């Protein structure tokens, strides 16, 4: 009945030196039911990454908008909308629904292409913009990630200490949750190079 | 299950060097209806307790009456009754709250919230809240309904920690209870400007100041508006 | 309604789906294809709300039809599912929305591929190895998780989709009156006319 | 997620060790199976403190019962103090689906289903639970009367692993009993963790997952 | 606590200054009495909102009126509220008292309740605080009063309602329309609570 | 949330806690409630952060074009004006309740906002989760002729009130003061009361520590040429 | 109508060591935005080297505090001041909470001591008496914020050897009480950051076989 | 519409006289004062049922009281009054004043409102026509008045009360209660409607 | 409730029971006896809610089996029928009725006749040549009054519920996993194993 725990899922990102790190479990259920092991919740608009927990359908419709979106951006700005800018399109985009929302909470991060600066953002259903400096997550099991994430995360971690961090966040975050889980996704950007990783975690 | 009828509206209170000061304003409402002008909330037990009770009035008063009684029967066969076998603050304190938890436990509540001031036998200030659902706590600070809201915030200006209690004067914790009543009479559309304060010092006794008055009023700005 | 199976095995798709239509206490009919061809190597199964079922499945095939006459050409499979999502996507904010859920089935010709796309009335959609929507995928979800592999051959698929049934006709409380079962592969869609 | 089979040589029972508190999950070492005395088990399924509270009590009657009569009780009888407790609980909101499995000399090998409603049967299979179908989809499918111990105790512990990994409410790992003619047998406690990928490697089945 | 009394020399309006939401009192010296016209002023009582909405509406109808036909009548601004208030019935929670003095008719009081109906009376009271008054304002009211009179009949009666309604405290502010203008008046707690 | 605004002798002051929450759980510890409807035109808001935050840009737009089809400063009347008549039409479903401040060549200003379209004007304004906590400060310590410094100390103290007293209200206290004839200066986490101690421990963990099953490189860039 | 039900909000942990265990709890008390006590214990020693907390409805709390209490004075007096085994303390606890199956005490009960060969015991509750013995457990307020760091930074869940590439878990070891103290610490300034009902005061009981210590720690009062 | 008031001489009850169920008046002519004791009587609002229920009570316990102890004070029949009040606060819809005079007390006013809680007053106002007299009262009552000018008071105060409440009406029955005894008065219409 | 059938021939009562237990999407059982033999000569066929099903059918069969000890003697199935519709008929009134409807299948040894008794939940008791309860009535009723006649033998009597069992399995949604089938005759209760 909830729209937003019907499907489950959750994703998280957080800042390093001169990187950023978004990652998502690959579940998708009917609430008990268990149906999809390989449902990925981060898609890319050029060098921006967007994580969307929530109804599912609304997390495809959301991306194939974005991608809509940015796509003439880049056709009339002749560049790639940079995360800072895209974060207000998510924002606009979200309040245009105010009283007919999608079910959603949405997570931008990405590198300042200009400035060389590290940036993340969440945002509620309809679009306020939370703006942390150290970390955002989303979805069915957000209480367990916010508990994860204040204890494990230290500023300035070196990428390959930020995958560990935000890792150990998601994994042990999904455990505790009924309606995420069943593999999970980690990307690791720097300004010019994103490692894709696939998590072994517990497939219950 | 009933609901509330007469109320009464704030109790504050807080500990200071030498004792404990509750006071509470002397309004019995009706819904919106300002319906009793002289009623009394602050009802001592003994020179080293009073009890201040706001909610439903007429389960005050059956409050009132179950204080007088436990006075009484305190007396019964008792030649210490005004010496060691005195009732404590913490006696009265732990027969009210034993009371609230098993009204609310029959689903038939004493509709009020109530704090129990006083100064024990070896000197140490109480200080005790509980209410409907028989729930309690201590605190250097306690209010009921809108006190909470507006009182705690001034009182533990000045009592922020325990610490603070022993550097806390009477004449400092009085001027803070006069003050928050000042707040609560601007800001509380159930509150009246004629109040009851009790000081219970380890020392002087039980003081009980009747018919104190709200005064020194700011509505000048008004006509500016 | 409540039966609708699908199984990709190595060179095909096979979609299962029940012949009971049941209004009230009785059973109008036995013998339901609860499936339309959408184009000549694009099935699509169909579960939910009376009327709704048939008006969407034909609604589809209409536009997939006339997209294949205007173009001369077949929308691969992933391109019709992606079409159907968004219908279902659009009708779950409607004043009153599509109560469908559907298995595609098709064979994609440019890849040499076949591809089960799994959808629910709110646009929800993925593909799988192995589907199905309603109570069914309570029992034959945990059954294929241990009996499937992806280099099955289409006779193993139909044993496999055999042992679906049994299955169901064991431990489901409604009397589903059988599956009609239709293999969607290179060389098109057929009825397999004995199960 | 919770099964028990009769078969050729006895009653295989398996149980997962989760518990929920809606989607949170409040354990992941729970225990479901109550060893009631050498030669009869209890399965746990439902309100966590009704399963544990009216089943240790359960052992208190059956402990009862063996000192009045000198002779421990029939898996008839013990399942009908339980099924005719919960009757008179009827409408006041239990939530208990149990099966009571054991053996005895006069009865043989035996299993009760016993839930809160009051239902009480006599049968071969039963699976009760968030994930009795996941697990009756693997049973039933693979089930014969002439299993040996060693695939009888495997099918048992594959059961709950599939309803484990499909079902959201049952997981954390497979607890697993073998009752003969000479009482139950433990055969030990399985973390999902471990047991998923051992098996999927070792079967080659549970391919809808990223290997 | 609103009301308006008509006397020989012209109207007297009268408001306490308490905005609640709930038992909170959000402002404790709010002016309630606003301005429509030089000599034409109205009392609010209902929703903040509401009754704001509506008074700002009136002004501009007003201002728009004078640029167009000159001064209007006290009778003209009570209609433009009574035609508001009653084709918005069913979304509005505003009790108006609209008082004013042309040279003319001089003094005239209308109120406009709930519904939406117009009543010219030689004195209105309204709002939660009016209830406790009706007694004392009939018993104490004769027309053909003076100034120092109405003033005081006002101060009396508002007092009162203040005293035993939880809906109304603060200042009484009071408004005197007259030949010579407008003059504002206020009175604290200290001044009226001792009468 | 925890919002105050404080008139003295020559302009106005708008303070704010640093705290937004989902629900009991706190998601940005040092969150800013201060915006700018124009640039001598500061409010503050609580209620739906979304509807507090698009009504702000909204009428910030409508000002800035207004500002400039008039050739004027703009007025916070205006301000006051476009938002209660754009809240009431909404009839409250835009839960937007906000302490609108400003300096306009008409002098300083200090109003307030509720969601259903009701305005209120005072020396000193409060709202939120927290505003009884500060009402209870202001009553206490306000004064006619407030100074620029005793304005900034007795918001910062009716947030702190907030800060400490009310669970919605928390972190640090952000304040602007518009002052005539100056430009409005925001002082961004003015007090820093509640900073995080040490932990005990660092969690940073051994490389290696996460179990990987798959590992690839993803083009961000464009396609390439050749 | 009449809610005989309340939530005083607060958050506490329970850990098992070797030969110790701890039960920590934050010592805020509110009734929704209000704060009611900066200080009010609800970690209590019940005697026996055993100590319990009821989280949830203070008034709730208390009363089954106050008979478990009763139940052990009860205990020394029925079976010739025999000492009170963890294990059979939990037992009782159960029966306590059942007693009240269809009008339930609204908390989250956790106790610790060590059992009967001397090793750290924490047992944790259900509102209607379920229970488990466990090396970890948070209830409460902060429940969902805490377990999980627990998993990980106790029973060194989803933490494998280095370079073993997911083959060989980290090893499950011992804590020391300082290294237990210190995760109790960092659990309850986490938990304080992200959660509105904690804070304040931290308040930890320690059981060995030398009897029931306390550690208090401030925590952030906003 | 009730009161009593406490005078020199003695003290003074009064009441209106209607009787109804929603707006049909079922009796008009009713007496709401009805004696508990030679020189204690009690006015009644409320449930016509739970107020006659209860005073046939108080009068049985007060006639009980008068055989083994003798006369009982005012205020022990206001403490009857509130036992069954209270203790019955659940299924009870009454309000009471109790007025005597003892020659040691002289006069006294107890109010049980609908709490069961009991207040001792100079002079007590009740019932649905009370609310808008409290102006009026509070403004017009002084403490030792004669016996004519309390009479006045009630007769002017309960008049007020009839006219504005649509609850109250008929006659104004009141009863003097002085070391004389027991003197009934009655006003019609004719001779309170033109004060 | 499921389907449970009774037919009255020349010389015995046959009922025909569904084996099927079904807790919401399994079934957990398909070989359920929904009888019990309650005399030598009398069989209770029963349908209803879970648990109070079996309780109910048992404590009639100990009551039963208690008076036949106590007596040396079989009560008729008309005495049987009386009883169990009084104990229905004190059970609708209780604080949980028994939910259960009942079948009474007996051959009465002193009129040497079969006996068919239908008893809902109500205690409402009817004497027939054929019975049901539940949805298998509707379709029982109207081909049992086309084929029944009244002298048929026993295997005419199990044709005929052929009959009933294939227009059960044809038209109803429920899989009930056939019938469990009973003969009530002069040498007593016996079960054809074979349908
Ligand atoms: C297989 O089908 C399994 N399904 C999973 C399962 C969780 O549904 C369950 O039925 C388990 C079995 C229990 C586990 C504990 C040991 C005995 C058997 N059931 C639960 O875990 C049970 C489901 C509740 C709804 C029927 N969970 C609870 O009762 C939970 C457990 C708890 F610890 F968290 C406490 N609790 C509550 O519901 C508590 C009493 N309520 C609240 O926290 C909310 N009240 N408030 N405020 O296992 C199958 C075997
Ligand atoms: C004399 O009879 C006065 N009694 C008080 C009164 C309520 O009848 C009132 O009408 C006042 C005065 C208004 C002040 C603005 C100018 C017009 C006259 N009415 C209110 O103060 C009004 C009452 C609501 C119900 C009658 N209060 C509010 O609108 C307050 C203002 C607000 F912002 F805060 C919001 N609010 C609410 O009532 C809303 C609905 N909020 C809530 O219900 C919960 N809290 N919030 N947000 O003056 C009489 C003349
Ligand atoms: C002054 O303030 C008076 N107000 C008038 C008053 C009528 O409200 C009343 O309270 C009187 C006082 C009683 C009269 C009986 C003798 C003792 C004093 N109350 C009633 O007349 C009473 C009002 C009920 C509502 C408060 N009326 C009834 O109970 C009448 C009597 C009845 F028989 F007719 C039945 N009945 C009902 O109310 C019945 C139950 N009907 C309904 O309730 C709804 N009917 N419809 N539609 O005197 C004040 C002192
Ligand atoms: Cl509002
Ligand atoms: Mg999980
Ligand atoms: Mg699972
Ligand atoms: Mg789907
Ligand atoms: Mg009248």
């Amino acid at each position: 009945s909830d729209p937003s725990s019907i499907n489950g899922g959750i994703v998280v990102a957080m800042t390093g030196k001169d990187c950023v790190a978004i990652a998502c479990d690959l579940r998708l259920g009917s609430q008990s039911l268990g149906v999809s092991n390989k449902f990925e919740k981060i898609f890319h608009y050029g060098h921006v990454f967007l994580g969307i927990t929530g109804l599912a359908t609304d997390v495809t419709t959301l991306n194939e908008m974005f991608r809509y979106k940015t796509n003439l951006y880049k056709l009339k700005e002749e560049r790639a909308i940079e995360p800072e800018t895209f974060t207000q399109l998510v924002s606009s985009s979200l309040y245009e629904r105010r009283f007919g929302p999608y079910f959603v909470g949405p997570v931008v991060a990405g590198i300042n292409s200009k400035s060389g600066k590290p940036f993340i953002a969440g945002f509620d259903l309809i679009g306020c913009i939370d703006e942390a400096k150290d970390f955002i997550v989303s979805g069915t099991a957000s209480d367990q990630l916010f508990g994860m994430c204040e204890s494990l995360y230290e500023p300035n971690l070196e990428p390959e200490d930020l995958f560990e961090t935000i890792s150990q966040a998601l994994l042990n975050a999904a455990d505790r949750d009924a309606l995420s889980g069943w593999g999970a996704v980690v990307y690791i950007i720097k300004k010019d190079e994103v490692v894709k990783r696939y998590l072994k975690m517990r497939q219950d | 299950t009933q609901q509330p009828i007469v109320t009464g509206t704030s109790v504050i209170s807080m500990k200071y060097d030498n004792g404990v000061i509750i006071a509470a304003d002397n309004l019995g409402s009706y819904g919106s209806l300002l319906r009793f002008n002289g009623v009394e909330r602050l009802i001592p037990v003994g020179d080293n307790t009073v009890v201040g009770i706001s909610g439903d009035i007429s389960d005050m008063q059956h409050i009132e009456r179950l204080l007088k009684d436990l006075v009484t029967e305190n007396a019964y066969d008792n030649p210490l009754a005004d010496a060691e076998e005195a009732l404590e603050p913490s006696y009265i304190f732990e027969y009210l709250a034993t009371v609230m938890y098993q009204r609310r436990s029959k689903m038939n509540p004493l509709w009020n919230a109530i704090i129990v001031a006083g100064v024990q036998s070896n000197g140490d200030q109480f200080l005790r809240y509980v209410n409907l659902l028989g729930v309690t706590y201590s605190s250097p600070t306690l209010a009921t309904g809108f006190g909470a809201h507006m009182a705690n915030p001034l009182l533990r200006k000045v009592v922020d920690r325990e610490s603070d209690i022993p550097k806390t004067t009477v004449q400092v914790a009085e001027e803070a209870i006069v003050n928050a009543m000042r707040v609560l009479y601007y800001r509380d559309a159930r509150s009246s400007r004629n109040f009851s304060l009790a000081i219970i010092d380890k020392n002087t006794g039980l003081t009980f100041k009747k018919n104190l008055q709200v005064e020194n009023m700011k509505w000048d700005f008004a006509k500016d508006i | 309604m409540d039966i609708i199976l699908g199984i990709r095995v190595q060179d095909s798709v096979i979609l299962a789906s029940s012949k009971a239509v049941t209004r009230g206490i009785s059973v109008l009919k036995d013998s339901d294809d609860k499936t339309r061809q959408l184009s000549p190597h694009t099935l699509m199964s169909f579960a939910g709300e009376a009327g709704d079922t048939v008006q969407f499945a034909e609604y589809i095939q209409a536009n997939i039809q006339l997209y294949s006459i205007r173009e001369d050409y077949e929308l691969s499979p992933q391109a019709v599912s992606s079409f159907v999502r968004q219908e279902l996507a659009k009708s779950i904010r409607s004043r009153r929305p599509y109560q469908v859920n559907v298995l595609i089935g098709g064979y994609d010709k440019k890849k040499n591929k076949p591809e089960l796309y799994q959808i629910d009335y709110l646009g929800t959609k993925v593909e799988l190895p192995y589907g199905a929507h309603g109570y069914s995928g309570f029992y034959t979800f945990s059954l294929l998780d241990h009996h499937y592999r992806p280099d099955m051959t289409t006779e193993e698929g139909l044993d496999l989709l055999k042992l679906c049934v049994q299955e169901l006709e064991k431990r489901m409380p409604m009397d589903f009156k059988g599956v009609i079962v239709k293999i969607v592969d290179k060389d098109g869609i057929r009825q397999v006319d004995d199960f | 997620t919770t099964l028990a089979f009769r078969f050729q040589g006895g009653i295989i029972v398996a149980v997962d060790s989760r518990a929920t508190a809606g989607n949170w999950v409040a354990s992941q070492t729970v225990k479901k199976v109550i060893e009631i005395n050498p030669f009869l088990l209890g399965t746990m399924a439902g309100g966590a403190a009704d399963c544990q509270f009216w089943e240790t009590w359960l052992g208190s009657q059956c402990r009862l019962h063996e000192l009045r009569e000198k002779e421990r009780i029939s898996v008839a009888a013990a399942s009908k103090i339980l099924s005719n407790l919960v009757y008179q609980y009827k409408g006041a909101g239990l939530s208990m689906g149990t099966m009571i499995c054991g053996y005895t000399r006069k009865e043989g090998p035996t299993i009760y289903y016993v839930d809160s409603d009051g239902t009480r049967l006599k049968g071969d299979i039963f699976c009760v639970g968030s994930g009795q179908t996941f697990a009756y989809g693997v049973l039933d499918s693979n089930y014969k009367w002439d299993l040996s111990v060693e695939d009888a105790l495997y099918l048992g512990k594959r059961s709950i692993l599939a309803a484990a990994h499909r079902d959201a409410y049952s997981g954390g790992s497979v607890n697993l009993y073998h009752v003969t003619e000479d009482g139950w047998i433990y055969h030990g406690n399985h973390d999902v963790g471990e047991l998923f990928w051992k098996v999927k490697e070792e079967e080659g089945s549970f391919n809808n997952v990223i290997g | 606590t609103i009301m308006a009394v008509e006397f020989d020399g012209g109207v007297v309006m009268g408001s306490d200054s308490r905005v609640s939401a709930g038992e909170a009192v959000v402002n404790r010296v709010f002016d309630k009495l606003s301005p429509l016209h030089e000599r034409i002023y109205c009392a609010l009582s209902g929703s903040a909102a509401d009754t704001q909405a509506i008074a700002d509406i009136v002004q501009y109808h007003l201002e728009l009126y004078t640029s167009q036909y000159g001064t209007p009548s006290t009778e003209t601004a009570a209609s433009v509220f009574k035609e508001l208030c009653y084709e918005n019935k069913d979304n509005l929670t505003a009790g108006i008292i609209v008082a004013g003095y042309d040279d003319k008719n001089k003094g005239e009081v209308y109120t406009i309740p709930l519904g939406g109906s117009v009543h010219k009376l030689p004195y209105a009271i309204a709002g939660s605080g009016s209830t406790f008054i009706y007694g004392y304002c009939d018993k104490n009211f004769r027309e053909n009063m003076s100034k120092e009179e109405t003033v005081d009949f006002i101060k009396h009666s508002l007092s009162q309602a203040i005293k035993w309604d939880g809906s109304s405290g603060g200042v009484i502010r009071m408004v005197v329309l007259t030949a010579a203008g407008v003059e504002r008046l206020i009175f604290y707690p200290d001044e009226y609570e001792q009468l | 949330t925890t919002i105050v605004g404080v008139k003295f002798n020559n302009g106005v002051v708008i303070a704010a806690d640093t705290r937004s929450t989902q629900g009991p759980i706190v998601a940005d510890k040092n969150c800013a409630k201060l915006h700018r409807i124009s640039p001598k035109i500061w409010c503050a808001g609580a209620g739906t952060a979304a509807d507090t935050e698009a009504v702000t840009q909204l009428i910030g737009s409508n000002i800035e074009l207004h500002s400039l089809y008039t050739s004027r400063e703009p007025r916070v009347v205006s301000a006051l004006q476009m938002l209660k008549q754009h809240l009431f039409k909404y009839q409250g479903h835009i839960g937007a309740y906000l302490i609108v401040a400003g300096v306009d060549p008409t002098g300083s200003h200090l109003f307030s906002i509720h969601a259903h379209g009701s305005t209120d004007v005072g020396y000193y304004l409060s709202l939120g989760s927290g505003s009884l906590a500060a009402m209870a400060v202001l009553e206490s310590h306000w004064k006619q002729d407030l100074t620029k410094e005793e304005a900034i100390k007795l918001a910062s103290d009716a947030i702190q009130a907030g800060i400490w007293n009310d669970l919605g209200s928390g972190s640090n206290v952000d304040v602007c003061v518009m002052e005539i004839g100056k430009d409005a200066e925001y002082l961004r986490n003015y007090l820093t009361p509640n900073v995080r101690e040490e932990k005990q421990k660092s969690y940073k963990f051994p490389r290696g520590t996460t179990a990987v099953l798959k590992e690839s490189i993803v083009n961000i860039c464009d396609i390439q040429e050749e | 109508q009449f809610n005989p039900y309340g939530d005083n909000g607060g958050t506490i942990l329970g850990i098992a060591g070797e030969d110790f265990a701890v039960l920590a709890g934050d010592t805020r008390n509110i009734t929704d935005y209000s704060i009611n006590s900066r200080y009010e214990p609800k970690v209590f020693d019940c005697g026996d080297n055993i100590v319990m907390s009821a989280n949830g409805f203070a008034a709730d709390g208390d009363a089954l505090v106050k008979r478990f209490k009763n139940s052990v004075k009860w205990y020394h007096f029925d079976h010739n001041d025999k000492k009170l085994s963890i294990n059979s303390a939990a037992r009782n606890i159960q029966h306590l909470l059942y007693g009240k199956r269809f009008f339930p005490y609204y908390v989250h009960t956790i106790i610790a001591g060590l059992d009967e060969d001397g090793k750290g015991a924490v047992y944790s509750f259900d509102p209607v008496g379920s229970y488990e013995r466990e090396q970890c457990r948070a209830g409460g307020a902060a429940a969902s914020l805490i377990m999980p760091f627990l998993d990980n930074q106790v029973n060194f869940k989803n933490q494998y050897e280095p370079g073993t590439n997911g083959k060989v878990k980290k090893p499950l070891k011992y804590l020391s009480v300082e290294e237990v103290i210190k995760l109790v610490r960092d659990s309850f300034t986490s938990a304080t950051e992200r959660h509105i009902q904690v804070g304040d005061g931290l308040e930890i009981l320690i059981v060995t076989k030398d009897g029931v210590r306390k550690e208090f720690y401030e925590l952030k009062r906003d």
